[PDB]
Protein backbone atom coordinates (compact mmCIF):
# COMPACT_ATOMS: atom_id res chain seq x y z
CA UNK A 1 0.00 0.00 0.00
CA UNK A 2 3.29 2.06 -0.29
CA UNK A 3 3.40 3.82 -3.39
CA UNK A 4 5.54 1.95 -6.23
CA UNK A 5 8.85 3.18 -6.63
CA UNK A 6 11.15 4.58 -9.46
CA UNK A 7 14.22 5.85 -8.09
CA UNK A 8 17.70 6.76 -9.43
CA UNK A 9 17.04 7.68 -13.01
CA UNK A 10 17.25 9.39 -16.22
CA UNK A 11 14.41 9.55 -18.70
CA UNK A 12 15.23 11.87 -21.67
CA UNK A 13 12.32 10.40 -24.09
CA UNK A 14 8.80 11.07 -25.87
CA UNK A 15 6.55 10.48 -23.27
CA UNK A 16 2.97 9.83 -24.35
CA UNK A 17 -0.72 9.00 -23.96
CA UNK A 18 -0.36 7.55 -20.15
CA UNK A 19 -1.40 7.83 -17.36
CA UNK A 20 0.53 7.37 -13.87
CA UNK A 21 -1.11 6.95 -10.57
CA UNK A 22 0.23 6.31 -7.12
CA UNK A 23 3.83 6.70 -8.11
CA UNK A 24 7.12 7.95 -6.14
CA UNK A 25 9.70 9.08 -8.37
CA UNK A 26 13.24 9.61 -6.35
CA UNK A 27 16.54 11.44 -7.48
CA UNK A 28 14.77 11.52 -10.89
CA UNK A 29 15.99 13.26 -13.71
CA UNK A 30 13.91 14.24 -16.57
CA UNK A 31 15.99 16.00 -19.09
CA UNK A 32 14.97 16.77 -22.71
CA UNK A 33 11.37 15.15 -22.21
CA UNK A 34 8.55 15.86 -24.68
CA UNK A 35 5.24 14.83 -22.18
CA UNK A 36 2.14 14.87 -24.62
CA UNK A 37 -1.11 14.07 -22.81
CA UNK A 38 0.06 12.53 -19.78
CA UNK A 39 -1.11 12.61 -16.00
CA UNK A 40 0.82 11.80 -13.02
CA UNK A 41 -2.04 11.67 -10.35
CA UNK A 42 -1.58 11.04 -6.71
CA UNK A 43 2.33 10.88 -6.96
CA UNK A 44 5.08 11.92 -5.20
CA UNK A 45 8.22 13.35 -6.50
CA UNK A 46 11.40 13.75 -4.43
CA UNK A 47 14.77 15.24 -4.98
CA UNK A 48 13.77 15.44 -9.04
CA UNK A 49 14.90 17.66 -11.80
CA UNK A 50 12.94 18.82 -15.08
CA UNK A 51 15.13 20.24 -17.19
CA UNK A 52 14.49 21.41 -20.69
CA UNK A 53 10.81 19.67 -21.05
CA UNK A 54 8.30 20.34 -22.91
CA UNK A 55 4.62 19.36 -22.14
CA UNK A 56 1.12 19.54 -23.85
CA UNK A 57 -1.97 18.59 -22.41
CA UNK A 58 -0.18 17.43 -19.58
CA UNK A 59 -0.93 17.80 -15.88
CA UNK A 60 -0.05 16.87 -12.11
CA UNK A 61 -2.99 15.93 -10.28
CA UNK A 62 -2.92 15.60 -6.22
CA UNK A 63 0.88 15.05 -6.74
CA UNK A 64 3.43 16.49 -4.26
CA UNK A 65 6.82 18.07 -5.30
CA UNK A 66 9.43 17.80 -2.59
CA UNK A 67 13.32 19.40 -2.92
CA UNK A 68 12.44 19.53 -6.59
CA UNK A 69 13.39 21.75 -9.57
CA UNK A 70 12.01 23.02 -12.87
CA UNK A 71 14.46 24.45 -14.85
CA UNK A 72 13.78 25.35 -18.58
CA UNK A 73 10.38 23.78 -18.61
CA UNK A 74 7.11 24.95 -20.24
CA UNK A 75 5.23 24.17 -16.93
CA UNK A 76 2.79 27.02 -15.84
CA UNK A 77 0.52 27.23 -12.56
CA UNK A 78 -2.27 25.05 -13.99
CA UNK A 79 -0.24 22.12 -15.04
CA UNK A 80 -0.61 21.24 -11.70
CA UNK A 81 -3.78 20.88 -10.44
CA UNK A 82 -4.65 20.34 -6.44
CA UNK A 83 -0.84 20.08 -6.09
CA UNK A 84 1.77 20.74 -3.29
CA UNK A 85 5.16 22.39 -3.21
CA UNK A 86 8.07 21.58 -1.04
CA UNK A 87 11.16 23.27 -0.90
CA UNK A 88 10.79 23.48 -5.11
CA UNK A 89 12.08 25.63 -7.61
CA UNK A 90 11.68 27.47 -11.21
CA UNK A 91 13.90 28.98 -13.27
CA UNK A 92 15.07 29.88 -16.87
CA UNK A 93 10.74 29.00 -17.84
CA UNK A 94 10.62 28.61 -21.97
CA UNK A 95 9.14 31.34 -24.06
CA UNK B 1 18.23 59.25 27.69
CA UNK B 2 20.32 55.67 27.18
CA UNK B 3 20.15 53.51 29.96
CA UNK B 4 21.64 50.50 28.20
CA UNK B 5 23.76 50.50 24.85
CA UNK B 6 25.06 47.04 23.90
CA UNK B 7 28.08 47.13 21.82
CA UNK B 8 30.97 45.34 20.14
CA UNK B 9 34.25 45.67 21.62
CA UNK B 10 36.75 43.10 21.71
CA UNK B 11 35.87 40.02 21.43
CA UNK B 12 32.87 40.85 23.49
CA UNK B 13 29.81 42.91 24.63
CA UNK B 14 30.03 46.17 26.39
CA UNK B 15 27.31 48.98 27.75
CA UNK B 16 28.16 52.34 26.71
CA UNK B 17 25.85 53.46 29.07
CA UNK B 18 26.35 55.35 32.74
CA UNK B 19 24.91 52.26 34.10
CA UNK B 20 27.77 50.03 33.33
CA UNK B 21 25.58 46.50 33.05
CA UNK B 22 27.68 43.56 33.38
CA UNK B 23 27.17 41.39 29.67
CA UNK B 24 27.93 37.69 30.48
CA UNK B 25 28.16 35.62 27.20
CA UNK B 26 27.36 32.08 26.52
CA UNK B 27 29.65 29.59 24.34
CA UNK B 28 27.82 29.72 20.63
CA UNK B 29 27.31 33.52 20.51
CA UNK B 30 29.32 34.60 17.27
CA UNK B 31 30.00 38.05 15.53
CA UNK B 32 30.05 38.84 12.16
CA UNK B 33 33.43 39.13 10.66
CA UNK B 34 32.62 42.25 8.44
CA UNK B 35 30.25 43.73 10.81
CA UNK B 36 31.34 42.83 14.51
CA UNK B 37 28.17 44.50 16.10
CA UNK B 38 25.97 41.69 13.97
CA UNK B 39 25.47 39.55 16.59
CA UNK B 40 24.31 35.56 15.83
CA UNK B 41 22.56 33.82 18.38
CA UNK B 42 22.17 30.08 17.51
CA UNK B 43 19.10 27.30 18.54
CA UNK B 44 21.16 25.89 21.68
CA UNK B 45 21.40 26.59 25.03
CA UNK B 46 25.07 27.83 24.73
CA UNK B 47 23.84 30.90 22.57
CA UNK B 48 22.87 33.59 25.22
CA UNK B 49 23.23 37.16 26.01
CA UNK B 50 22.93 38.02 30.10
CA UNK B 51 22.51 41.62 30.66
CA UNK B 52 22.61 42.55 34.13
CA UNK B 53 20.83 45.85 34.69
CA UNK B 54 21.92 47.71 38.19
CA UNK B 55 19.30 47.96 40.62
CA UNK B 56 18.55 51.64 40.10
CA UNK B 57 17.27 50.94 36.50
CA UNK B 58 15.24 47.54 36.83
CA UNK B 59 12.00 48.37 35.64
CA UNK B 60 9.29 48.37 38.60
CA UNK B 61 6.43 50.63 37.68
CA UNK B 62 2.67 51.69 36.93
CA UNK B 63 3.69 54.72 35.21
CA UNK B 64 7.24 55.57 34.14
CA UNK B 65 7.54 55.16 30.32
CA UNK B 66 10.19 53.06 27.99
CA UNK B 67 11.71 52.17 25.10
CA UNK B 68 13.78 50.29 23.09
CA UNK B 69 15.47 49.43 19.94
CA UNK B 70 17.66 47.07 17.85
CA UNK B 71 18.30 45.80 14.55
CA UNK B 72 17.41 42.35 13.64
CA UNK B 73 18.09 39.59 10.94
CA UNK B 74 15.56 36.58 10.30
CA UNK B 75 16.31 34.16 8.02
CA UNK B 76 13.04 32.98 5.93
CA UNK B 77 11.03 30.48 7.57
CA UNK B 78 11.34 27.63 5.39
CA UNK B 79 9.16 24.36 6.55
CA UNK B 80 5.59 23.67 9.02
CA UNK B 81 8.02 23.20 12.04
CA UNK B 82 8.38 27.42 11.63
CA UNK B 83 4.28 27.79 11.77
CA UNK B 84 2.42 28.57 14.63
CA UNK B 85 5.89 28.43 16.90
CA UNK B 86 6.12 31.67 19.18
CA UNK B 87 9.46 31.84 20.03
CA UNK B 88 11.32 34.26 22.79
CA UNK B 89 14.10 36.19 21.48
CA UNK B 90 15.18 39.02 24.67
CA UNK B 91 13.45 38.07 27.73
CA UNK B 92 12.77 40.35 30.81
CA UNK B 93 9.89 38.90 32.37
CA UNK B 94 10.67 37.21 35.91
CA UNK B 95 8.04 36.01 38.70
CA UNK B 96 5.42 36.18 35.68
CA UNK B 97 5.95 40.41 35.30
CA UNK B 98 8.50 42.39 32.71
CA UNK B 99 8.58 42.54 29.15
CA UNK B 100 9.82 40.26 25.75
CA UNK B 101 10.63 40.32 22.38
CA UNK B 102 9.04 37.18 20.29
CA UNK B 103 9.21 36.01 16.86
CA UNK B 104 7.15 33.41 15.34
CA UNK B 105 6.08 32.99 11.47
CA UNK B 106 6.22 36.21 9.41
CA UNK B 107 5.70 38.03 13.15
CA UNK B 108 7.59 40.43 15.56
CA UNK B 109 5.78 40.77 18.89
CA UNK B 110 6.25 42.86 21.84
CA UNK B 111 4.79 41.39 25.21
CA UNK B 112 3.68 43.42 28.41
CA UNK B 113 2.80 41.59 31.49
CA UNK B 114 1.93 43.32 34.86
CA UNK B 115 2.17 41.66 38.32
CA UNK B 116 -1.48 40.26 37.99
CA UNK B 117 -0.22 38.35 35.00
CA UNK B 118 -2.55 40.82 32.49
CA UNK B 119 -1.13 40.80 29.24
CA UNK B 120 -1.34 43.41 26.16
CA UNK B 121 0.82 42.90 23.00
CA UNK B 122 2.07 44.66 19.94
CA UNK B 123 2.66 42.94 16.58
CA UNK B 124 4.93 43.76 13.19
CA UNK B 125 3.81 40.91 10.70
CA UNK B 126 4.85 40.11 7.36
CA UNK B 127 4.36 38.06 4.70
CA UNK B 128 6.18 35.10 2.90
CA UNK B 129 4.30 35.24 -0.18
CA UNK B 130 5.72 38.28 -1.85
CA UNK B 131 7.85 38.41 -5.27
CA UNK B 132 10.44 40.23 -3.24
CA UNK B 133 10.16 41.03 0.31
CA UNK B 134 11.68 44.19 2.69
CA UNK B 135 11.74 41.74 5.43
CA UNK B 136 12.68 38.49 4.85
CA UNK B 137 16.08 37.96 6.17
CA UNK B 138 17.14 41.78 5.59
CA UNK B 139 18.46 44.22 8.55
CA UNK B 140 15.16 45.34 9.94
CA UNK B 141 15.16 48.30 12.83
CA UNK B 142 12.70 47.63 15.45
CA UNK B 143 11.54 50.50 17.44
CA UNK B 144 8.90 49.84 20.83
CA UNK B 145 7.71 52.97 22.88
CA UNK B 146 5.67 52.47 25.97
CA UNK B 147 3.67 55.83 27.34
CA UNK B 148 2.12 53.92 30.21
CA UNK B 149 -0.98 55.99 30.52
CA UNK B 150 -1.58 55.72 26.64
CA UNK B 151 -0.26 53.04 23.97
CA UNK B 152 2.61 50.74 23.21
CA UNK B 153 3.82 51.25 19.56
CA UNK B 154 5.77 48.93 17.31
CA UNK B 155 8.12 50.81 14.53
CA UNK B 156 9.47 49.41 11.66
CA UNK B 157 12.05 50.95 9.82
CA UNK B 158 10.85 54.43 11.60
CA UNK B 159 7.20 53.91 10.52
CA UNK B 160 4.49 53.17 12.80
CA UNK B 161 3.13 49.56 12.47
CA UNK B 162 0.83 48.55 15.47
CA UNK B 163 -0.29 50.19 18.71
CA UNK B 164 -2.53 49.18 21.83
CA UNK B 165 -3.46 50.77 24.50
CA UNK B 166 -1.89 49.60 27.64
CA UNK B 167 -3.86 51.52 30.44
CA UNK B 168 -5.39 48.26 31.76
CA UNK B 169 -1.95 47.20 32.86
CA UNK B 170 -0.89 47.83 36.08
CA UNK B 171 2.31 47.79 38.32
CA UNK B 172 5.15 45.69 36.01
CA UNK B 173 7.96 44.43 37.66
CA UNK B 174 10.20 43.36 34.96
CA UNK B 175 13.67 40.95 35.55
CA UNK B 176 17.02 43.04 36.51
CA UNK B 177 18.39 40.85 33.89
CA UNK B 178 17.87 40.31 30.04
CA UNK B 179 18.64 37.27 28.54
CA UNK B 180 19.43 37.23 24.91
CA UNK B 181 18.42 33.63 23.52
CA UNK B 182 16.18 31.68 21.56
CA UNK B 183 13.94 30.42 23.97
CA UNK B 184 11.39 27.52 22.77
CA UNK B 185 11.71 27.66 19.76
CA UNK B 186 11.09 23.96 17.71
CA UNK B 187 13.11 24.71 14.99
CA UNK B 188 16.80 23.36 15.19
CA UNK B 189 18.45 25.40 12.71
CA UNK B 190 16.96 28.90 13.86
CA UNK B 191 18.57 31.86 14.30
CA UNK B 192 18.71 35.71 14.68
CA UNK B 193 21.15 38.31 14.07
CA UNK B 194 21.05 41.58 15.77
CA UNK B 195 22.50 44.73 15.87
CA UNK B 196 22.43 47.96 18.74
CA UNK B 197 20.31 47.25 21.37
CA UNK B 198 19.50 49.81 23.10
CA UNK B 199 16.87 50.92 26.00
CA UNK B 200 15.53 54.27 26.47
CA UNK B 201 13.79 55.76 29.76
CA UNK B 202 10.94 57.48 28.01
CA UNK B 203 8.55 57.40 24.99
CA UNK B 204 10.55 58.47 22.17
CA UNK B 205 8.52 60.28 19.44
CA UNK B 206 8.55 59.87 15.71
CA UNK B 207 11.04 62.33 15.08
CA UNK B 208 13.41 60.55 17.54
CA UNK B 209 13.05 57.38 16.15
CA UNK B 210 13.75 58.37 12.44
CA UNK B 211 16.62 60.06 13.98
CA UNK B 212 17.91 56.56 15.47
CA UNK B 213 17.08 54.79 11.80
CA UNK B 214 18.96 57.36 10.20
CA UNK B 215 21.94 57.61 12.67
CA UNK B 216 22.67 53.82 12.89
CA UNK B 217 21.68 53.27 9.08
CA UNK B 218 25.35 54.56 7.92
CA UNK B 219 24.16 56.28 4.88
CA UNK B 220 27.82 56.54 3.29
CA UNK B 221 28.33 53.25 3.15
CA UNK B 222 26.27 51.41 0.49
CA UNK B 223 24.64 48.10 1.28
CA UNK B 224 23.78 45.10 -0.11
CA UNK B 225 20.50 43.60 -0.50
CA UNK B 226 20.19 42.07 3.09
CA UNK B 227 21.44 45.43 4.28
CA UNK B 228 25.15 44.30 4.89
CA UNK B 229 28.09 46.63 3.79
CA UNK B 230 28.10 46.29 0.12
CA UNK B 231 31.83 44.68 -0.50
CA UNK B 232 34.97 44.89 -2.99
CA UNK B 233 35.77 41.55 -4.66
CA UNK B 234 32.63 39.55 -3.56
CA UNK B 235 30.25 38.02 -6.08
CA UNK B 236 26.72 40.01 -6.63
CA UNK B 237 23.43 38.95 -8.53
CA UNK B 238 21.75 42.33 -9.79
CA UNK B 239 18.35 42.88 -9.09
CA UNK B 240 16.83 45.69 -11.12
CA UNK B 241 14.84 47.63 -9.00
CA UNK B 242 12.43 48.88 -11.63
CA UNK B 243 11.79 45.39 -13.16
CA UNK B 244 12.74 42.81 -11.08
CA UNK B 245 11.35 40.14 -13.33
CA UNK B 246 14.78 39.92 -15.02
CA UNK B 247 17.96 39.41 -14.33
CA UNK B 248 21.37 40.46 -16.36
CA UNK B 249 22.33 38.84 -19.00
CA UNK B 250 24.99 39.07 -21.56
CA UNK B 251 24.79 37.82 -25.40
CA UNK B 252 28.36 37.88 -26.60
CA UNK B 253 31.89 38.78 -24.96
CA UNK B 254 33.26 42.36 -26.68
CA UNK B 255 32.17 45.65 -27.87
CA UNK B 256 29.89 44.34 -30.44
CA UNK B 257 28.64 41.97 -27.44
CA UNK B 258 25.71 43.39 -24.88
CA UNK B 259 24.54 43.86 -21.71
CA UNK B 260 20.42 43.18 -21.04
CA UNK B 261 17.43 42.03 -18.74
CA UNK B 262 16.48 38.93 -19.64
CA UNK B 263 13.23 37.08 -18.42
CA UNK B 264 11.60 35.56 -16.58
CA UNK B 265 13.11 35.78 -13.08
CA UNK B 266 12.21 31.83 -11.39
CA UNK B 267 10.85 31.57 -8.00
CA UNK B 268 11.27 29.12 -4.86
CA UNK B 269 8.20 27.97 -3.10
CA UNK B 270 6.76 25.68 -0.49
CA UNK B 271 2.89 25.84 -0.48
CA UNK B 272 1.48 28.03 2.28
CA UNK B 273 4.80 28.99 3.93
CA UNK B 274 6.96 31.24 1.12
CA UNK B 275 6.51 32.06 -2.64
CA UNK B 276 9.02 34.59 -3.92
CA UNK B 277 11.48 35.33 -6.56
CA UNK B 278 14.79 33.53 -6.97
CA UNK B 279 17.69 36.16 -6.34
CA UNK B 280 20.24 33.87 -7.24
CA UNK B 281 19.99 34.66 -11.27
CA UNK B 282 21.82 36.11 -13.95
CA UNK B 283 25.80 37.45 -14.49
CA UNK B 284 27.18 38.26 -11.43
CA UNK B 285 28.83 41.63 -10.69
CA UNK B 286 31.97 42.01 -8.68
CA UNK B 287 33.44 45.45 -7.78
CA UNK B 288 36.76 45.98 -8.00
CA UNK B 289 38.42 48.89 -5.77
CA UNK B 290 40.03 51.61 -8.44
CA UNK B 291 40.64 54.97 -6.47
CA UNK B 292 39.23 54.66 -3.24
CA UNK B 293 42.77 55.32 -0.56
CA UNK B 294 40.53 53.11 2.02
CA UNK B 295 42.65 49.94 3.13
CA UNK B 296 39.19 48.33 4.27
CA UNK B 297 37.06 46.00 1.83
CA UNK B 298 33.55 48.11 1.74
CA UNK B 299 31.78 50.36 -0.74
CA UNK B 300 31.26 53.73 0.15
CA UNK B 301 29.52 56.84 -2.11
CA UNK B 302 31.30 58.08 -4.15
CA UNK B 303 34.28 55.80 -4.15
CA UNK B 304 35.23 55.09 -8.03
CA UNK B 305 35.85 51.36 -9.13
CA UNK B 306 35.26 48.97 -11.86
CA UNK B 307 32.82 46.47 -12.57
CA UNK B 308 33.85 43.14 -13.26
CA UNK B 309 30.83 40.69 -14.88
CA UNK B 310 31.00 37.10 -14.36
CA UNK B 311 30.55 34.91 -17.82
CA UNK B 312 30.70 31.21 -17.96
CA UNK B 313 32.55 31.93 -14.83
CA UNK B 314 35.52 33.90 -16.24
CA UNK B 315 35.74 37.81 -15.77
CA UNK B 316 35.34 40.39 -17.81
CA UNK B 317 35.37 44.54 -17.37
CA UNK B 318 31.76 46.16 -17.98
CA UNK B 319 32.52 49.21 -20.16
CA UNK B 320 31.20 51.23 -22.91
CA UNK B 321 32.23 53.79 -25.68
CA UNK B 322 30.86 56.91 -25.03
CA UNK B 323 31.37 57.91 -28.57
CA UNK B 324 28.70 55.82 -29.59
CA UNK B 325 25.64 57.94 -30.79
CA UNK B 326 22.70 58.98 -28.74
CA UNK B 327 22.59 60.09 -24.86
CA UNK B 328 22.05 56.45 -24.16
CA UNK B 329 25.24 54.13 -24.05
CA UNK B 330 24.93 50.94 -23.97
CA UNK B 331 27.13 48.47 -22.13
CA UNK B 332 29.21 45.33 -23.52
CA UNK B 333 31.41 43.38 -21.35
CA UNK B 334 35.14 43.35 -22.90
CA UNK B 335 38.17 40.90 -22.17
CA UNK B 336 40.16 42.81 -19.13
CA UNK B 337 43.20 43.59 -21.37
CA UNK B 338 41.13 45.09 -24.17
CA UNK B 339 39.49 47.46 -22.41
CA UNK B 340 42.04 50.13 -23.88
CA UNK B 341 40.32 53.81 -23.16
CA UNK B 342 36.66 52.48 -23.04
CA UNK B 343 34.97 54.39 -20.17
CA UNK B 344 34.49 51.90 -17.15
CA UNK B 345 35.25 54.39 -14.62
CA UNK B 346 31.95 54.02 -11.96
CA UNK B 347 30.76 55.95 -9.33
CA UNK B 348 28.75 54.13 -6.50
CA UNK B 349 26.20 55.81 -4.86
CA UNK B 350 24.00 55.15 -1.44
CA UNK B 351 22.93 58.57 -1.11
CA UNK B 352 21.45 61.41 -3.53
CA UNK B 353 22.58 65.71 -3.95
CA UNK B 354 20.80 66.92 -0.87
CA UNK B 355 22.82 63.53 0.94
CA UNK B 356 19.20 61.61 1.06
CA UNK B 357 19.80 57.73 1.81
CA UNK B 358 18.48 55.84 -1.36
CA UNK B 359 18.74 52.65 -3.04
CA UNK B 360 22.52 51.84 -5.16
CA UNK B 361 23.44 53.45 -8.39
CA UNK B 362 25.84 53.42 -10.49
CA UNK B 363 27.06 56.45 -12.08
CA UNK B 364 29.49 55.56 -15.38
CA UNK B 365 32.27 58.47 -16.22
CA UNK B 366 34.54 58.80 -19.06
CA UNK B 367 38.63 58.78 -18.03
CA UNK B 368 38.27 63.10 -18.07
CA UNK B 369 35.59 62.56 -15.34
CA UNK B 370 32.88 63.56 -17.35
CA UNK B 371 29.50 61.52 -16.41
CA UNK B 372 28.32 59.41 -19.00
CA UNK B 373 25.17 58.15 -17.13
CA UNK B 374 23.69 56.23 -14.61
CA UNK B 375 23.42 52.24 -15.22
CA UNK B 376 19.90 51.29 -15.88
CA UNK B 377 18.22 50.21 -19.26
CA UNK B 378 16.52 50.99 -22.50
CA UNK B 379 14.35 48.88 -24.91
CA UNK B 380 16.04 48.07 -28.66
CA UNK B 381 13.54 46.10 -30.57
CA UNK B 382 12.08 45.02 -27.48
CA UNK B 383 15.33 43.89 -26.03
CA UNK B 384 16.30 45.23 -22.38
CA UNK B 385 19.78 46.49 -22.94
CA UNK B 386 21.97 47.83 -20.29
CA UNK B 387 22.66 51.53 -20.66
CA UNK B 388 24.54 54.49 -19.29
CA UNK B 389 22.51 57.34 -19.93
CA UNK B 390 22.69 61.35 -18.55
CA UNK B 391 18.93 61.52 -19.00
CA UNK B 392 19.06 59.54 -15.45
CA UNK B 393 21.58 61.97 -13.82
CA UNK B 394 19.47 64.98 -14.96
CA UNK B 395 16.43 63.64 -13.90
CA UNK B 396 18.65 62.89 -10.66
CA UNK B 397 19.46 66.54 -10.43
CA UNK B 398 16.05 67.78 -10.85
CA UNK B 399 14.65 65.19 -8.14
CA UNK B 400 12.10 64.19 -10.59
CA UNK B 401 11.56 59.88 -10.49
CA UNK B 402 13.70 57.82 -12.30
CA UNK B 403 13.22 54.04 -13.40
CA UNK B 404 15.39 51.54 -14.09
CA UNK B 405 18.57 53.21 -12.61
CA UNK B 406 18.46 51.73 -9.14
CA UNK B 407 19.68 48.67 -8.21
CA UNK B 408 20.54 45.99 -5.39
CA UNK B 409 23.52 43.82 -5.03
CA UNK B 410 22.42 40.37 -3.95
CA UNK B 411 25.46 37.97 -2.53
CA UNK B 412 24.21 34.20 -1.57
CA UNK B 413 23.32 34.22 2.07
CA UNK B 414 22.39 31.11 4.52
CA UNK B 415 18.97 32.99 5.51
CA UNK B 416 17.79 33.12 2.71
CA UNK B 417 18.48 29.12 1.18
CA UNK B 418 18.02 29.40 -2.60
CA UNK B 419 20.26 27.51 -4.33
CA UNK B 420 23.35 28.95 -6.29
Amino acid sequence: MERDKYANFTINFTMENQIHTGMEYDNGRFIGVKFKSVTFKDSVFKSCTFEDVTSVNTYFKNCTFIDTVFDNTDFEPYKFIDSEFKNCSFFHNKT
Amino acid sequence: TSILSIVYKKDDLIDLSRYGAKINIGDRVYYDSIDKNQIKLINLESSTIEVILKNAIVYNSMYENFSTSFWIKIPKYFSKINLNNEYTIINCIENNSGWKVSLNYGEIIWTLQDNKQNIQRVVFKYSQMVNISDYINRWIFVTITNNRLTKSKIYINGRLIDQKPISNLGNIHASNKIMFKLDGCRDPRRYIMIKYFNLFDKELNEKEIKDLYDSQSNSGILKDFWGNYLQYDKPYYMLNLFDPNKYVDVNNIGIRGYMYLKGPRGSVVTTNIYLNSTLYEGTKFIIKKYASGNEDNIVRNNDRVYINVVVKNKEYRLATNASQAGVEKILSALEIPDVGNLSQVVVMKSKDDQGIRNKCKMNLQDNNGNDIGFIGFHLYDNIAKLVASNWYNRQVGKASRTFGCSWEFIPVDDGWGESS
